[PDB]
């Protein structure tokens, strides 16, 4: 066919991201008057205070106990956007490694509580 | 847990295991053999992306801190498609202290499992997604004629030269020889202000004492050229000194057969390893059977690029070359006979097949004397393209996987030249512990125009645009000298290769050299079997009358996907049970007029 | 003339585009560099004329057709970017997929 | 050494500086003399920015980067001792005054060791994470070391709004890079930093002339820079709310009032290093054309 | 454009040959440098067209006559050599005594 | 060609004057640099033709009129000076107020 | 006449090369199957073994006593070519100086025997 320099030939089959890491479905609502956007590896417990979390049963979680030690289950480097007044269902997974969070908003700065 | 299509995955991080990408506009494909990342944990830099404080970037460890075997890198190249003799695969590349420190998975161990290299506060990120990364090339046949060969070499993906000469002197115009302490010192002093790795060869002629003092002056090897006299004494005595000093020897054998035939030259070697420059013999060497060196175990055969793609224009271009090079008047029979018996389409065509077999191990240029320093990589893959088109897939290769052929050919200008001159422990491949000499290519430009060239972790030359522009990709987008060529960074990001005795003599202080000097080693203990993917020694014979080059039937075994019996039905047969290596010259080449202005 | 460095270096585009234009006039199919230079020269001359940036982003896509370049060049030229002195100062013009149809 | 009257005191009265045998003379009659400009937002990408900057009247750069690396293409950050040393060594062979900025993120020791390597300040970029912890710890280290801090604030409002960043500053002096916010910064109210006494607000030149071509150029700039496909609603929403004619127009008036104090370029990432003075005076032209003489000025 | 250094420096030939071509059109007899540049540009553009190397070694000898150059220039131009990208790759073209008859 | 550095650097004038000439052909009012380059190229080509220095100093003042350049450019080009190889060697040509009437 | 830049005007008379060096006329025959070409100052005693020498009387010289300490009487830098099976008459002269041969084929590596 047409000669395309640097052409790519793909293999057969799909790719499984975060295999073996069971995800939980929760809800996030933006209550501020400005848009928020959160990356894949941002510690969800430390996001903008205008974000309001809703647990897997749909009930509001004021202390963000469902967001502690977890991040979005989305492709690495991507993000999820919440416009003012918008409420989205999202998928979350527990953090891995030694499970310590240092920096971000300084809310942990150490090992996550087990 | 979720699923993503391969097309969407490649949009984010580049292609992964099982996918294939076309090398430039050639007919060659490389397939990802393995991926060293964990799916869903890829390291990507950008606004609201993985590599940020506390998420993908570790925020506690210092630059010298360690967690297990992992360290904080100075620079990490994420999602690089590595094309090397070791393999073709996807991984992150970690650079520390100017050397490749880790190849694997990068990120923050606090949040991610199996982190081999740590992206920390003191770490810089280069996004390698969608690009091919190879080790910098080595050009081991360079005439030290003008300084502008350095930017041209970098524009061709060449980061190291093993050269010889004195500038634009007629001795240098003919031979790669830096004669004596002065010209070796001058070569090292000039190289001190050029952004390239350089080692230099002295004159391999005369008695032991005159040869030895050149190596004590810092020369990393010796070149035996017939223009200085490539006689029996010169071959014997140069090798004697080199074995005492652990330096390499390259030869331009006697073309006139004035003191013996090719067998006389081989006998004088006495089994000692030598580097056969341009063993095909178009530009010089025992007429006409110098190509027979590919059958000897103690010879590392090398080819120069002018003849490497056998094309429709090769014979006419090369025939006129000698009439100018040696003032051959096309009116005296001796001049024409000396040239008509020197440019042979038989050996020029057979040279390409030997490269595909692995009989010739090293690709070189013969800079500004017979060949082109900026086209070492380009003509290597052009020859690889021609062999696939005329002989099909190499043994073990498939429709979208030319990995075996790619590894064999890339070795000819990266690792095999490094092993030959004893610098393979420093450069020549993308492996941990080696210098961070890395060339990046966009796949549509592979083998024609590199994206950037890195010298010990610092970019020395790269594609870049208008310096006043708001972005670095504005016309005129040209290859430009970078910060690696300025100030003390120029003398920090490249090295000079010298002999061990020269280094122990304190030539660095005597010559007031600002670069680090690295000694060559293990030059004498290597032979043809040391070359990666290019250790074949077929029974090659050049007919003294017809110039035909033929091999045995078993020499055609394990070469291509088609068996030797099928190949026996296409190659011509000699009177004996030998088969003549030949192929039609190429008419259109890739990595060609589709890319280059003029 | 009092030429600054950027002005001096922009003459390379002019020369390369002249080469490309002469080769196109002979009926040759342009390669990657020739096509890029020709489109960039069109953009620069249009900016000197006084066109709006958006007009140039749209009109630089009509300089070359797919049949006027070598096979694969149209897929090779994904984007061309150049900054020129418009009547209101220096502005950036980006052309996306200039070689189509 | 002196500014006044030159000559020979032996024959002339009130000589402040003496033209002697060892003195060279430059005739400045009919010419205007100014101090060399300073460009405090420079991405350290390619060496040829130096001759361009001098062609624009710039003699000093406060830059950051590693060459043509993506981290440098995004941020003015020389990360760590190796890259700070490399920047200093490269500048050693360039005819310009140069200082360099390190990565203002992480804990106290990793930030401090960069300054111990010779960095003259810190840059907080959102691409590295412009969070509250980063701001607080970078400011703490800078106060301990007497170096400046520049910020590229969180555009996504991911860890807080602009007021969260201001509170995290805790009254410590910061340098607000491109405070208008076209290329980055809290969307859309980063410009409000011009109201705080502990902030030095700076603008980059790409938006500083508000012109007929600005909006389309910058919209395409954003669609290219972050690979914004003009087919997914999220990218278009993030771009259309990021290039605002309102703030771009108000920025020039704020400059005329003196609310924004510093002009810069954002070299080879969003702006032009050779035009810092030029566009500045262009702005001074435009305001005069639209609002008349500044207070105290005449015909 | 992604121009390597060897491509950029060859634009010098294009400009110099353009100067020579205009001067020849005015009826001026070409000097040494003008003649060499004009002959070189014929070879370079011929190689781009796809001519064989052998063809260009002969056709470059018909670019200029003795009467079109200054006295002695024809004896000064003993040889002209230039390397261009042919369809089969970069090749060397050598022109022997181009200014004759 | 055996080009010295001054010869190489003088090709910048040729390229800039080509740009200026093409822009003048489109009906554009020339700026300072374009006008200077065009006048300099006229002087250089006239010197190559063999004109006297005084003839060029007088004839370079008729290359461009006031109406052919942007406002204020005529007062900006106070003098243009260039050295060229006349038949008798290198000579300097100075044009005073070239853009008048 | 025609103005030729860098023209050469020649003096009257020929140039006598190797004046006072009496020459001996001998013959050399190439017996190999590949061409051999020998330079002017190459020690003829150490040339390719396929070359066969013939003394001034035409008789073959197996031990090359006629070639010992002698070189070709041809212009410096030139050479004589011997195609396979070819037998040429050549002119030879004695070497000069201190009459030592060092290097070449290593056959002498010292003073020539007197
Ligand atoms: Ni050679
Ligand atoms: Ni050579
Ligand atoms: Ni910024
Ligand atoms: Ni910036």
């Amino acid at each position: 066919g047409k000669l395309v320099p640097g052409a790519i030939n793909f293999a057969s089959g799909e790719i499984v991201m975060n295999e073996g890491r069971e995800a939980k479905v929760i809800s996030i609502k933006n209550t501020g008057d400005r848009p928020i956007q959160v990356g894949s590896h941002f510690h969800l417990f430390e996001v903008n205070s205008a974000l309001v979390f809703f647990d897997e049963k749909g009930n509001e979680d004021k202390e963000r106990k469902v967001a502690y030690g977890r991040r979005f289950d989305i492709p690495s480097g991507t993000a999820i956007r919440f416009e003012p007044g918008d409420k989205k269902e999202v998928s979350i997974i527990d953090l891995a490694g030694t499970r310590e969070v240092w920096g971000v908003n300084g809310l942990v700065n150490g090992k996550l509580k087990k | 847990m979720f699923k993503i299509s391969r097309k969407n995955y490649s949009d984010l991080y580049g292609i992964t295991t099982g996918d294939s990408v076309r090398l430039g506009d050639t007919n060659l494909w490389v397939k990802v053999e393995k991926d060293l990342t964990t799916y869903g944990e890829e390291s990507v830099f950008g606004g609201g992306k993985t590599l940020r404080e506390g998420m993908g970037m570790n925020s506690t460890m210092k630059l010298d801190d360690k967690l297990g075997n992992a360290e904080v890198m100075d620079l990490v190249i994420t999602n690089a498609l590595i094309v090397d003799y070791t393999g073709i695969y996807k991984a992150d590349i970690g650079i520390k202290n100017g050397k490749i420190a880790a190849i694997g998975k990068s990120g923050n161990p606090h949040l991610t499992d199996n982190v081999d290299m740590i992206v920390g506060i003191s770490t810089e990120i280069s996004a390698g997604e969608g690009k091919i990364y190879t080790a910098g090339g080595l050009d081991t046949h360079v005439h030290w004629l003008e300084p502008e060969i350095v930017p041209v070499a970098l524009d061709g993906g060449i980061t190291t030269v093993i050269a010889g000469g004195t500038g634009m002197n007629d001795g240098t115009k003919a031979t790669t020889v830096s004669p004596g302490k002065f010209w070796v010192k001058s070569a090292l002093q000039a190289a001190d202000g050029l952004s390239i790795n350089a080692g230099f060869l002295a004159k391999g002629q005369g008695m032991e004492d005159p040869i030895f003092e050149q190596i004590a002056a810092g020369a990393c090897g010796l070149k035996i050229h017939e223009d200085w006299g490539a006689t029996g004494n010169a071959i014997d005595l140069a090798l004697t000194v080199a074995d005492k000093t652990d330096v390499a020897v390259a030869i331009h054998t006697d073309t006139l057969n004035e003191a013996g035939f090719v067998e006389h030259t081989i006998a004088a070697m006495k089994g000692r390893t030598i580097h056969a420059y341009h063993t095909e013999g178009a530009g010089g060497g025992h007429a006409p059977d110098i190509l027979e060196t590919v059958k000897y175990a103690h010879i590392l055969p090398a080819s120069t690029n002018p003849t490497i793609p056998y094309t429709v224009n090769t014979i006419a271009e090369h025939l006129d070359m000698l009439m100018v090079c040696h003032h051959l008047n096309p009116k005296v029979p001796e001049d024409v006979a000396f040239a008509d018996s020197r440019i042979r389409s038989q050996t020029i065509a057979a040279e390409d097949l030997l490269h595909d077999m692995g009989a010739i191990s090293i690709m070189s240029s013969d800079t500004l004397a017979m060949g082109r320093i900026g086209e070492v990589a380009t003509r290597t893959w052009q020859m690889a393209h021609k062999m696939k088109a005329q002989f099909g897939s190499l043994k073990g290769d498939s429709e979208f996987s030319d990995n075996n052929r790619v590894k064999r050919y890339i070795s000819k200008y990266t690792i095999n030249p490094a092993i030959a001159h004893g610098v393979d422990s420093y450069i020549g491949s993308l492996e941990v512990g080696k210098l961070a000499d890395i060339v990046a290519w966009e796949p549509k430009f592979f083998g024609a125009k590199p994206y950037y060239v890195v010298k010990m972790g610092v970019i020395a030359r790269c594609v870049a645009g208008d310096p006043n522009a708001s972005i670095p990709t504005c016309e005129p987008v040209i290859m430009r000298d970078q910060f690696g060529t300025y100030g003390r960074l120029l003398t920090n990001t490249s090295v000079s290769f010298v002999s061990k005795i020269g280094l122990e003599n304190g030539i660095k202080e005597e010559y007031k050299l600002e670069k680090e000097l690295l000694p060559v080693k293990n030059c004498r203990s290597v032979n043809k079997k040391s070359m990666k993917w290019n250790s074949a020694t077929p029974n090659l014979e050049v007919d003294p009358q017809t110039f035909d080059a033929a091999v045995d039937f078993n020499d055609l075994e394990n070469w291509l996907e088609q068996s030797a019996s099928e190949l026996a039905k296409k190659l011509k047969k000699t009177s004996s049970g030998k088969y003549i290596l030949d192929a039609e010259p190429l008419t259109e080449a890739p990595l060609a007029q589709r890319y280059f202005l003029f | 003339m009092n030429l600054s460095l950027r002005e001096v270096q922009k003459l390379l585009i002019t020369v390369a585009a002249d080469v490309a234009r002469r080769r196109l006039a002979r009926g040759l199919k342009l390669n990657y560099s020739e096509a890029v230079a020709l489109i960039t020269d069109h953009v620069m001359e249009g900016a000197r004329d006084g066109k709006l940036v958006a007009d140039l982003m749209q009109s630089a896509r009509e300089v070359l057709r797919v049949d006027q370049v070598m096979e694969g060049v149209d897929t090779m030229v994904s984007i061309i970017q150049v900054e020129v002195t418009f009547p209101d100062g220096t502005k950036l013009v980006s052309v996306h997929d200039p070689i189509y149809k």
